[PDB]
């Protein structure tokens, strides 16, 4: 189109054509906007587009054209500035400075093109970052002088100082070398008194102008770093705390200024500075009460209405009070004349904590935690805040949010459904409220109980019954478990549950019953101490959980099984013994009616039920009773199991029935569930099924392969094959579960592993990729982890079966087979730690693929893969060095030392792997340290390339100097020399070594970096 | 109808394009195709105060693909800053995105969004996220995959852009749809694709729905 | 909303996909409640499905007598069919849809209601 013309630099640039491309891009739409987009991108990245920028700024009619012209300059200044001749350097400075002055002197331009002024100022500051003070010593004096001659210029100079402070103190850590940031910080520090005085004068001689706001905005930045004397030993605190609080458009920035003030570096042994810290607080609270709102005001509603800036202001007020009071409240708690100030400030926070906005509430709750922890440990303080804490309990109790245990939830329509997702943010909010509430109960357990019982009273008689109110109250009652005495707890709990049982029988409909059931279950689950001492109530609880397992509403039954587990892991002892006045241990009554009570549960609920039963049974430590309790629990699963394997091993084609495959899977899932809670104790049941289970694995394997061969790869997606692969994954998971928790490791080696490896390794290696289960890798990881030291040859066999063929699946992109990818490097990690000898038994060609496999893991951005990849590399280097001066280690270094050095350099420096920076550095440092401690006993170089007497230190720095020179051709030789020098001297100090590396990452993004930076 | 320019910024891979595409078409793109510069997308929501349109400027997070960078922010009326709760580094550069953003847009509503909260191994946990408190950003955990809180950024911006705190999304009315006849000249084209559709498996077959 | 002159014959939670024929992949269109609405004036039955939270329409078409529910190779709780005129997204379009449910029971229940609705639209 006509718009492509601006990318042809053969001609003069048509400014009108540019402005239209720009206009099309910003104000147009559709494919013209999209065509314009790519044209300006090509225009902007053209390496000589900066030469036009002078031209555009003069004659363009379009602000955003000029913005883009500056962006092009910006990228010139920040990256290739130092190669320009100085004719162009000073010229660019001159027309950037002149454009700023020219725009400030025209008042309608100053009013209307704020974006373009702001971008020019940022571009000036990028010029300052490379030229000032060494090639511009006059800048700050001239800036100060120019301020007095024009007010628009004065205001704009505050924006330039603000941005300069930001770039030097707030964002320099990542973007400059240590030595340059140190140089620019010292330069500002020496010139700040000239700057502070100009800022102080502006603030005294002016009220609420836009010049005032711009100055306060720059002061906020200076407060991050300036010496305390500029704030405490001038009058600036009084101005901030009174004059700039009354005017509403300086008020927001002042309040952020005083928040940063409530964080300075300040002596603690000076009572005048303490007086000033009190006074600016007293002045600010004074100005809020008379100019903004009184202590009594309903901030909940103010915040809800969202008039003007009320939301931002209430946020900034919350941040001010909690910052100031977390550090200085003790300055208020002794003097009786400041008691009113102290409590008025907290009263404002009480009103802030009523605002219905979660992030604001998290801000105040963190402060309340800070306060009530202090009142609980600090002597003689809690009485000061008695009334504050009493209202704080009400706030927390009425705004409890749902704990993780509660699975029923109100939706948008207003019915009670089971929760779809885990809400991790609200789970965390619940624990934060619990921790504050727990402290507040300890500070006055009578008040807390009174609030709660009288709230419960008003739920029974209905005068404020609601789903919200019964929930929040129930959750608060549950969260304070352990704060009461055993006697007060017993009266409290008996009351609360008897009443909650009352509500459940009273109310109509399955929604009201689902709500009250989830509340009952939350409470009971939180008080096992009470349940353990009162078998009467424990057993009614358990039986009541069994009733809830029969409810239509699936959310209620799920929570019953989880509450049953929660009670049983704390009360299991009381189920396993026979109580007074009963026939049997309750476990055998539970196992007895296990089919009836689980009748309307879905499969995974019943599997949870059996896991709870498993938790109980493992409390019994006599082997004979536990082995048979186990046998009785597994009777339904074993009964069904025996009929299935007698059918299948008789006729191997009866299994294809899809309802048989679900029967088989739920049988195995029941075993997995039970083995999860019993661990080592599971072993008798496992043996009862182990050999038949491995035969059903081989049988199911053949059918998977037969169906892929008959129907194609798509067969892996069908329900029938997915169901049979479920059977293999559940079999592997049961065995992985037992082996991870097993005590008797010789039984593992002598009985379990050889049948396992024969059943699964060949079947994995010889299936097509889309048929191999990543779960096999996972299962082998646990086998090597627990018993690897006892089975060297089995680890060899594992390597050979899975290693090359799985490497072939995952080594052509970073995407395919994502769970194979993760289980594979997990498996190589554990083999390399616990059975490194296995890698020694690999042929040289397979050891090369191993090394290839590691460096492949570095380049991932799936952090499960790369942390294991970098870990394996570090562990392999450790393994080679323990061997010492032997042929395999010396060969390894000659074949792989420089492959490892360059591969970690590549990922350190390519800006695509910055999350592994720390482990990359550690690996690189360990590699460099080997050479500098002479731990490599043969020459790394091939012979007749360097003289024979030369050390590996000498050749390493040539190798790296050459490798860096070609990869980073724009670095000078001195830059590379000084870097490697510093890098090798620092190769035992990880933190400095890492700073050298980050300094290098800065310099490769620019031209002309100073080599002396590496002596920092 | 009135429309507002929205800029969506954040590190590469955090899910900005996935989040936009989930709102445009309903889909969940699993692949990562880094965007180059910006791509502009109209997106309209129906409220009890009429329809609100966002021209969503979906910017590139990778530096090599950055395009015009802060040039995309000019005359933005609102913004979303995106990071990934499974990647600490993307929370570490949130102050860098916010820096570049507010130097160009001095006073606009801005949402901070930590995406991917559906992944079990969360690395930036909900206690560590506090950057929004002093910058007056609204913060939300979201998951473009599970759609957790996926409408709240837009509903918050709509409330502040219109200036009505009680603004709610409402059911757009559904016109009575037609009765069109099939034709045998274009059918054998559709019936090959109907066949291919039956033999192409549905994604995520172990999901609850 | 345009649903008060309409009876709801059947509602079920479901996830709906469209087949992108150039990419060769299924793509989600919406998750939410799928409703069979029967207009009280015409006795015509449409599918109307809205996304959760945004309430946006992701499916809006007559349950035409011609349509056939066919299984999808990878799923037992899904149906596939070619729709000739859907208006969820502006002007009418053709689509190959897939709709998947939480359960094999719901899928088979949908199938029977779906063809009950086809009988109604004939008459
Ligand atoms: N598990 C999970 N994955 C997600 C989620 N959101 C996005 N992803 C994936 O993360 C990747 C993000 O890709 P994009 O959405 O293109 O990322 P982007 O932020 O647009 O990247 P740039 O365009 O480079 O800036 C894609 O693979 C998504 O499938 C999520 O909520 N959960
Ligand atoms: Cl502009
Ligand atoms: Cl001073
Ligand atoms: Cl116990
Ligand atoms: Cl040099
Ligand atoms: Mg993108
Ligand atoms: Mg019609």
């Amino acid at each position: 189109g006509a718009m492509e013309g601006i990318l042809d630099f053969s001609n003069d640039l048509d400014i009108a054509l540019l402005d239209q491309v720009v206009s099309t891009f910003y104000q147009g739409s559709g494919v013209q906007q999209k065509q314009a987009q790519e044209i300006l991108t090509k225009f902007q990245d053209n390496p000589d587009a900066w030469q036009k920028a002078d031209q555009i700024l003069q004659f363009s009619t379009n602000p955003q054209s000029k913005f883009i012209a500056l962006s092009i300059l910006d990228k010139l200044i920040t990256r290739k500035w130092k190669l320009l001749p100085n004719d162009h350097r000073i010229g660019i400075r001159n027309f950037v400075v002149g454009m700023i002055i020219s725009m400030c002197q025209d008042d309608e331009v100053f009013k209307t093109q704020k974006n373009l002024i702001n971008k020019s100022d940022l571009t000036l500051v990028q010029i300052l970052k490379q030229e000032w003070p060494q090639n511009w010593p006059e800048f700050i004096p001239e800036l100060i002088g120019s301020s007095s001659s024009s007010v628009n210029v004065c205001e704009n100079n505050m924006i330039v100082l603000k941005l300069l402070s930001e770039e030097v103190f707030d964002f320099s850590a990542e973007q400059m070398t240590q030595a340059k940031a140190l140089h620019l910080k010292n330069s500002m520090s020496k010139e700040f008194e000239q700057i502070f005085k100009l800022c102080f004068q502006v603030l005294e001689q002016g009220s609420s102008s836009s010049l005032i706001v711009a100055t306060l905005e720059s002061l906020l930045r200076y407060l991050h770093w300036i010496p305390y004397r500029y704030i405490y030993e001038t009058n600036i605190l009084e101005l901030l705390s009174t004059k700039f609080m009354t005017s509403p458009d300086t008020r927001a920035i002042t309040l952020k200024c005083l928040t940063e003030v409530s964080n300075l570096k300040i002596p603690q042994d000076n009572d005048l500075i303490k007086r000033q810290t009190v006074l600016f607080f007293q002045n600010t609270l004074q100005q809020i009460a008379t100019s903004v709102m009184p202590v009594t005001a309903d901030l909940k509603a103010t915040y809800a209405n969202a008039n003007g800036n009320d939301q931002s202001f209430l946020q900034d007020l919350a941040m001010f009070l909690t910052t100031y009071l977390a550090r200085n409240r003790a300055l208020l708690e002794s003097d009786e004349s400041l008691r009113e100030l102290l409590l008025n400030a907290h009263q404002y926070l009480i009103q802030l904590s009523k605002i219905e906005e979660r992030e604001l509430f998290k801000t105040t709750l963190d402060y309340w935690h800070n306060l009530v922890a202090d009142l609980f440990y600090e002597p003689l303080k809690k009485h000061i805040y008695e009334e504050i804490c009493s209202q704080l309990r009400l706030v927390i109790i009425e705004n409890m949010v749902r704990p993780e245990e509660v699975l029923v939830v109100e939706n948008d329509e207003g019915e009670i459904v089971r929760e779809f997702v885990k809400e991790s943010d609200t789970i965390q909010l619940y624990k934060s409220e619990r921790e504050v509430l727990v402290y507040l109960t300890h500070l006055n357990v009578i008040d807390t109980e009174e609030i709660m019982i009288s709230k419960l009273a008003r739920q029974i008689d209905g005068s404020e019954w609601s789903w919200h109110n019964i929930n929040t109250l129930s959750w608060a009652i549950g969260s304070i478990s352990g704060t009461m005495s055993e006697d007060t707890e017993k009266r409290f709990v008996v009351t609360v549950i008897k009443d909650l049982l009352g509500l459940c029988e009273q109310k109509r409909g399955k929604d009201n019953k689902a709500v009250v059931a989830s509340d009952i279950m939350y409470v009971v689950g939180q008080y096992p101490r009470f349940l353990k001492a009162h078998w009467n109530f424990l057993r009614t609880v358990i039986l009541k959980l069994f009733e809830f397992m029969h409810e239509t509403h699936e959310g209620v039954q799920d929570m019953a099984c989880d509450t049953f587990i929660k009670i049983v892991q704390k009360c299991k002892y009381h189920f396993v013994i026979q109580q007074p006045r009963e026939s049997e241990p309750f476990i055998q009554t539970i196992i007895r009616d296990i089919q009836k009570t689980t009748a309307d549960l879905q499969p995974q609920q019943v599997h949870t039920f059996y896991k709870a039963c498993g938790i109980i049974i493992s409390e019994e430590r006599s082997v004979a009773e536990r082995n048979r309790l186990l046998s009785d629990l597994m009777q339904l699963p074993n009964m069904a199991w025996d009929t299935i394997v007698e059918q299948s091993t008789a006729n191997p084609t009866l299994l294809l029935d899809s309802e048989t495959v679900k029967i088989i899977a739920n049988i195995i899932k029941t075993n997995v569930a039970v083995c999860t809670s019993m661990g080592a104790d599971f072993y008798p049941q496992l043996g009862h099924i182990y050999y038949n289970m491995l035969q059903l694995y081989r049988a199911v394997s053949s059918m998977i392969s037969a169906q892929v061969a008959a129907e194609g790869l798509i067969a892996t997606k069908t329900p029938k094959v997915r169901g049979l692969r479920t059977i293999k994954k559940e079999i592997l998971k049961l065995v992985e579960t037992y082996i991870s928790k097993a005590r008797n490791l010789d039984d593992v080696v002598k009985v379990l592993v050889e049948p396992l490896l024969n059943a699964v390794l060949e079947d994995y290696m010889n299936n097509v990729p889309d048929a191999r289960d990543a779960e096999v890798l996972n299962c082998m990881t646990t086998v090597v982890e627990k018993v690897g030291h006892m089975i060297p040859q089995g680890v060899i066999l594992i390597l050979q079966s899975v290693f090359e063929c799985t490497l072939d699946m995952i080594n052509k992109d970073f995407t395919e087979y994502p769970e194979h990818r993760v289980e594979f490097y997990k498996l190589l990690k554990v083999i390399n730690e616990k059975s490194f000898a296995a890698f020694l038994e690999l042929p040289p060609a397979a050891f090369k693929l191993f090394v290839d496999a590691i460096c492949w893991a570095f380049k991932h951005n799936n952090r499960d893969v790369e942390v294991n990849g970098l870990q394996i590399a570090l562990d392999l280097v450790k393994n080679i060095e323990r061997m010492g001066n032997v042929p395999f280690a010396n060969e390894f270094h000659k074949n792989y030392f420089f492959i490892f050095v360059s591969e970690t350099f590549f990922v350190l420096t390519d800006s695509d792997h910055k999350s592994g920076f720390s482990k990359q550095a550690l690996l690189l440092m360990k590699l460099i340290s080997l050479v500098y401690d002479n731990k490599i006993s043969v020459p790394l170089y091939q012979e007749a390339e360097v003289p024979q007497g030369t050390s590996n230190q000498v050749y390493l720095s040539q190798y790296l100097a050459n490798m860096l020179s070609n990869a980073f051709p724009h670095l000078t030789s001195e830059q590379i020399a000084s870097f490697l020098s510093a890098l090798t001297k620092q190769c035992k100090d990880l933190v400095v070594f890492k700073g050298t590396l980050r300094d290098f990452l800065v310099q490769i993004k620019e031209v002309g970096g100073d080599p002396t930076d590496y002596l920092f | 109808q009135v429309q507002f320019k929205l800029v969506l910024v954040g590190d590469g891979g955090t899910g900005k394009t996935t989040f936009v595409k989930r709102h445009l078409t309903g889909e969940f793109e699993k692949k990562y195709v880094a965007t180059l510069g910006v791509e502009v997308h109209p997106l309209v929501f129906h409220t009890n105060r009429g329809p609100i349109k966002f021209n969503v400027w979906d910017t590139a997070g990778q530096e090599k693909f950055g395009g015009l960078r802060d040039g995309y922010y000019i005359q933005a009326q609102c913004a979303i800053i995106m990071f990934d709760v499974t990647s600490r580094v993307t929370y570490k550069n949130v102050p860098n995105w916010h820096r570049d953003l507010v130097r160009v847009c001095e006073n606009i509503p801005i949402v901070l969004c930590g995406n991917k909260v559906d992944i079990k191994d969360r690395k930036v946990k909900a206690k560590s996220i506090v950057f929004h408190r002093k910058k007056n950003l609204q913060y939300y955990d979201i998951s473009a995959k599970s759609n957790y809180n996926f409408e709240k950024p837009f509903l918050w911006l709509a409330r502040k852009l219109i200036g009505d705190p009680n603004l709610e999304f409402v059911a757009m009315p559904a016109a009575a749809p037609p009765e069109v006849v099939m034709d045998p000249a274009l059918a054998a084209q559709y019936e090959h694709d109907l066949e291919v559709a039956q033999t192409t498996a549905l994604p995520d077959e172990d999901d609850d729905l | 909303t345009m649903e008060e002159d309409e009876e709801v014959l059947y509602k079920v939670r479901a996830k709906l996909f469209r087949f992108d024929a150039d990419a060769k992949e299924w793509k989600e269109r919406g998750t939410g409640d799928c409703k069979f609405l029967k207009n009280k004036k015409t006795n015509k039955v449409r599918i109307l499905m809205r996304r959760d939270k945004t309430l946006k329409i992701c499916a809006n078409h007559i349950i035409a007598p011609e349509y056939t529910l066919k299984p999808n190779v990878g799923s037992d709780r899904s149906w596939v069919y070619a729709c000739t005129a859907d208006i969820a997204e502006g002007e009418a379009e053709a689509f190959t849809f897939a709709i998947r449910f939480g359960s094999k029971e719901n899928a088979d229940k949908f199938k029977e209601e779906f063809e009950k609705a086809q009988e109604i639209n004939k008459k």
